[PDB]
């Protein structure tokens, strides 16, 4: 199709980036096409809004028609409780939390997995961070690829200093650096794996053991494409004496 | 939406603030606005924002330069009276919690006197006695320990009662803390403050009193390598402590400028930010008056950038930050022909950034804080906000919400950047500029034609009409959806007496009557049609016409000239088929004479067409 929304968008996009790898460019021009359309979305690596007060008590006083951005849809006592249950797993805000619930009725996946709707969105917010940082990796390791054509090759290096290290190419051009947000990003992985087994372990001290199971999985596939990441960066000279005092300090700082 | 909770209800008071200096009201305080929503958060931010009314709430000279007003040792001493001030009552709020368990519970029954309360506070803090206090007591308390946190708390009055009731014990300490506290700016005569400095330096050096120690230099202001740490355990209480031993014009002595460098060159983020919490180094920054360092700093927690980005727009809007010239710079730097000891905020970026993230989906929100940027300028001379709003548009392609919808009746709708600005016809060509540069003429007349510069929407317009004035006008067709349009800015052209120059407008008008005159044709009136044709007079008919026709034909515009051929085929095929219904030499006439133009007239296909007219006019006879 060509309207995906953003999870179909990440894992189309996903098996572009895998056909270039592969020896296989008869998707040059359908690739350009989505670095573009996603450009707010590599600028951030995983970022979940806090969540506020304002949405919590507005959702359930009036859920009964909901609008988001241009599209109007109607909540019903069934489904805006998998709202408020979503956002409490995950911390994640009220208007943020619906928009994944709401992708799970149009693709209609409830039948395909025969899951509760709320356990589907914890699984379609992590299919996302999976992708749209697993998609980065693609971008730097072909961008070192040595056995394909040197042009091509140069493409999707400059590219990745400006959508993953948000650095403006050298024909142009209050920010911060990429490492921070790098180090700050997987901090969060970690906090919510930490949060996960305690509040898990108690309620387990059910139907939710493989998705629990998959949702760890998911993480620490992430924080590995994070520290890939992140080396693939350190690897292009651009760090400094901070970071590398930060990083002794956490590793010391290890249990 | 992009926008948490707490970033929401910032963006209302912002919008506020703005709707404020659009309709030329009073200039509110920004920093209790933005206090407001502070308080449906947790206590964490409240006390921020309490810092940071309470740091920035000095005389300032209005109209005056930033870096001035910073520079001035007039107002870098006020910064630490201000601070010391928070510090103090910052610890008096401590010292209350600490014997009440909460804040209502001490005021129901009612916050007792500063001096009760540090008595109050001994007795928790320490409840059995240390065995090297000195100079007795005072009503059960070490008489030290209760003129140093009484001082703590800020209440030197307090203090000096306890003084009072130990006369003979304190020996001459009366009449130098007396003068104390009546000296302005916590210091006192040199004279005076020579004495006791060198009877503590004497044999008092090291004591095994802690808090005679404390109260001794930071009444003299002296030993600023000693942090006192028996006492001054907390952040705070270091803070507190040095900056009542600042001084101002060589040994035992520290300043402002040497402090607020000595503090984040040698013990950095890293140094106050291991037990992973943030506002305790953004408190020592921002209470040593480096506003830069500590909004660029917090500015990168990822869960504080709406705060940093206010405090910022705090110090913008009170003419206390300190810009940064150069667009080109990063977001945290030191001028190089200024003095190392302060630091510039790219402030352009700042507010870059944080607009990125949710200019995407919320554009009014982001114009509230491109406003800011309305005073500054690039090194193309783009007024910042306007070109801001440019790129917004450009991106986010709202052109009804943002720039006011010209429906086709002749009304326009204003849109929200109206509000900021009267003068919208630079950006309505700047967003109808590219759009037109991509190809999207279909757009940049809609845009163009929104801000009534008719010389480019017919430019346009005969652009997108000559490809489909011979084609077939159906349903839904793009014919209908471009004729469509093109008489609605026909009629609003001529209700409204409109015109582009003669060349540009000429043949716009020329082309609708074409495509009527093949819309006429498509449909076998031709009796209609040819009547249509004849009016232009574009194509001879009588030999006589032939010679100013063909001259005419040279400066008509290629738009025109490129249809020629379709023209001249349709208005023989026309009089071709009335030959099949004196009248007979009358057409055969007049077929002649399309032929013989034809003939003198270079154009397209000329080949196929002038071979097939001739044919037309053959089998007439």
């Amino acid at each position: 199709m060509t309207d995906l929304r953003k999870l179909e968008a990440l894992q189309a996009l996903h098996a572009e980036l895998v056909a270039v790898r592969q020896h296989r460019f008869e998707g040059l021009q359908v690739l350009e096409t989505l670095l573009e359309e996603q450009t707010d979305a590599f600028k951030a690596l995983i970022a979940k809004p806090a969540r506020d007060t304002k949405d919590r008590e507005a959702l359930g006083k009036e859920p009964k028609k909901l609008k988001i951005g241009e599209e109007e849809y109607s909540l019903n006592e069934d489904f805006v409780n998998d709202c408020l249950k979503l956002a409490d797993e995950l911390d994640l805000n009220e208007k943020e939390s619906a928009r994944i619930l709401i992708d799970c009725d149009a693709e209609g996946d409830v039948e395909t997995q025969s899951r509760p709707l709320w356990e589907c969105g914890v699984i379609r917010f992590h299919q996302e961070r999976k992708y749209l940082l697993d998609c980065m990796r693609l971008i730097l390791e072909i961008a070192a690829d040595e056995d394909i054509d040197a042009g091509l090759q140069e493409s999707f290096g400059v590219a990745a200093e400006d959508k993953i290290f948000g650095i403006p190419p050298p024909w142009e051009r209050q920010v911060k650096k990429f490492i921070p947000r790098c180090m700050e990003a997987m901090k969060g992985v970690r906090s919510m794996l930490q949060c996960m087994a305690d509040k898990a372990n108690a309620r387990n001290m059910l139907d939710n053991q493989e998705t629990l199971d998959f949702s760890r999985l998911s993480l620490v596939e992430q924080h590995e494409c994070l520290a890939s990441i992140l080396h693939a960066a350190v690897q292009r000279h651009h760090a400094t004496i901070a970071d590398f005092q930060d990083f002794i300090k956490i590793l010391r700082k290890w249990d | 939406s992009s926008l948490d909770n707490i970033e929401m209800a910032y963006a209302r008071q912002i919008y506020i603030y703005n709707e404020k200096i659009v309709n030329g009201h009073l200039q509110p305080n920004l920093v209790d606005l933005c206090a407001s929503v502070a308080e449906l958060d947790d206590k964490s931010i409240s006390d921020m924002w309490t810092m940071v009314k309470q740091m920035t709430d000095v005389l300032l000279t209005p109209a005056t330069d930033a870096l001035k007003n910073r520079s001035s040792v007039e107002v870098r001493m006020e910064f630490v009276r201000q601070a010391l001030a928070y510090l103090e009552q910052s610890y008096k709020n401590y010292t209350l919690v600490t014997v009440f368990g909460n804040l209502h519970q001490a005021q129901l029954g009612g916050v007792p006197g500063t001096y009760q309360l540090v008595r109050s506070f001994l007795n928790i803090k320490l409840p059995a006695p240390l065995p090297g206090l000195q100079d007795g007591e005072v009503e059960g308390h070490p008489v030290w320990a209760l003129i140093y946190y009484c001082m703590r708390c800020g209440d030197l009055l307090a203090a000096s009662q306890v003084v009072n009731r130990a006369q003979h014990q304190l020996g001459e300490f009366k009449t130098w803390f007396q003068e104390y506290m009546n000296s302005k700016d916590r210091r006192l005569s040199p004279a005076t403050e020579n004495k006791l400095r060198l009877h503590y330096r004497r044999a008092l050096r090291n004591n095994t009193d802690p808090y005679k120690r404390a109260v001794y230099c930071i009444i003299g202001r002296c030993d600023v390598t000693d942090n006192q740490s028996e006492v001054a355990d907390k952040t705070e209480d270091y803070l507190w402590l040095k900056l009542n031993q600042v001084c101002f014009d060589p040994q035992d002595r520290l300043t402002l400028s040497q402090f607020q460098k000595q503090l984040l060159e040698d013990y950095g983020e890293s140094h106050f930010t291991v037990n992973q919490q943030p506002f305790l180094y953004f408190q020592v920054l921002f209470l040593t008056a480096q506003f830069e360092a500590a909004v660029a700093f917090l500015f990168r927690m990822e869960r504080l950038r709406c705060h940093a980005v206010h405090v910022a727009l705090v110090l913008f809007e009170l003419k206390l930050l300190l810009k940064s010239s150069g667009q080109s710079a990063q977001l945290l730097s030191h001028e190089p022909g200024d003095p190392p000891c302060l630091r510039r905020l790219n402030f352009v970026r700042l507010l870059m950034l944080y607009t990125r993230k949710f200019e995407s989906t919320d554009p009014r929100e982001a114009l509230q804080y491109f406003y800011f940027l309305r005073d500054e300028k690039d090194s193309q001379g783009e007024n910042m906000f306007l070109r801001c709003v440019s790129e917004l548009v450009i991106e986010s392609r709202e052109f009804d919400m943002i720039l006011g919808k010209l429906e086709n009746d002749g009304s326009r709708k204003p849109g929200v950047i109206d509000k900021f600005t009267s003068d919208t016809k630079p950006i309505i060509n700047k967003v109808a500029s590219v759009a037109e540069n991509k190809g999207l003429f279909e757009e940049a007349a809609k845009l163009y034609d929104l801000a009534k510069n008719a010389d480019k929407v017919l430019e346009l317009m005969n652009k997108l009409l000559s490809p489909v004035v011979p084609q077939i006008s159906a349903p839904q067709s793009n014919k209908e959806r471009l004729k469509n349009m093109a008489l609605s800015i026909a009629e609003r052209y001529r209700a409204q007496g409109i015109s582009a120059n003669k060349f540009v407008d000429s043949t716009f008008y020329l082309l609708l009557d074409l495509i009527t005159f093949f819309d006429e044709y498509h449909s076998g009136h031709i009796d209609r049609a040819f009547d249509i044709i004849e009016r232009l007079k574009l194509v001879p008919l009588n030999q006589e016409s032939v010679e100013e026709r063909v001259a005419a034909f040279r400066n008509f515009s290629d738009e025109i000239r490129h249809n020629l051929s379709e023209v001249l085929l349709a208005t023989m095929n026309i009089l071709f088929t009335q030959f099949k219904r004196d009248r007979d030499s009358q057409l055969r006439s007049q077929a002649r004479t399309l032929i013989t133009f034809a003939g003198m007239i270079p154009y397209r296909t000329s080949g196929d067409t002038n071979a097939r007219l001739v044919q037309m006019e053959v089998l007439m006879n």
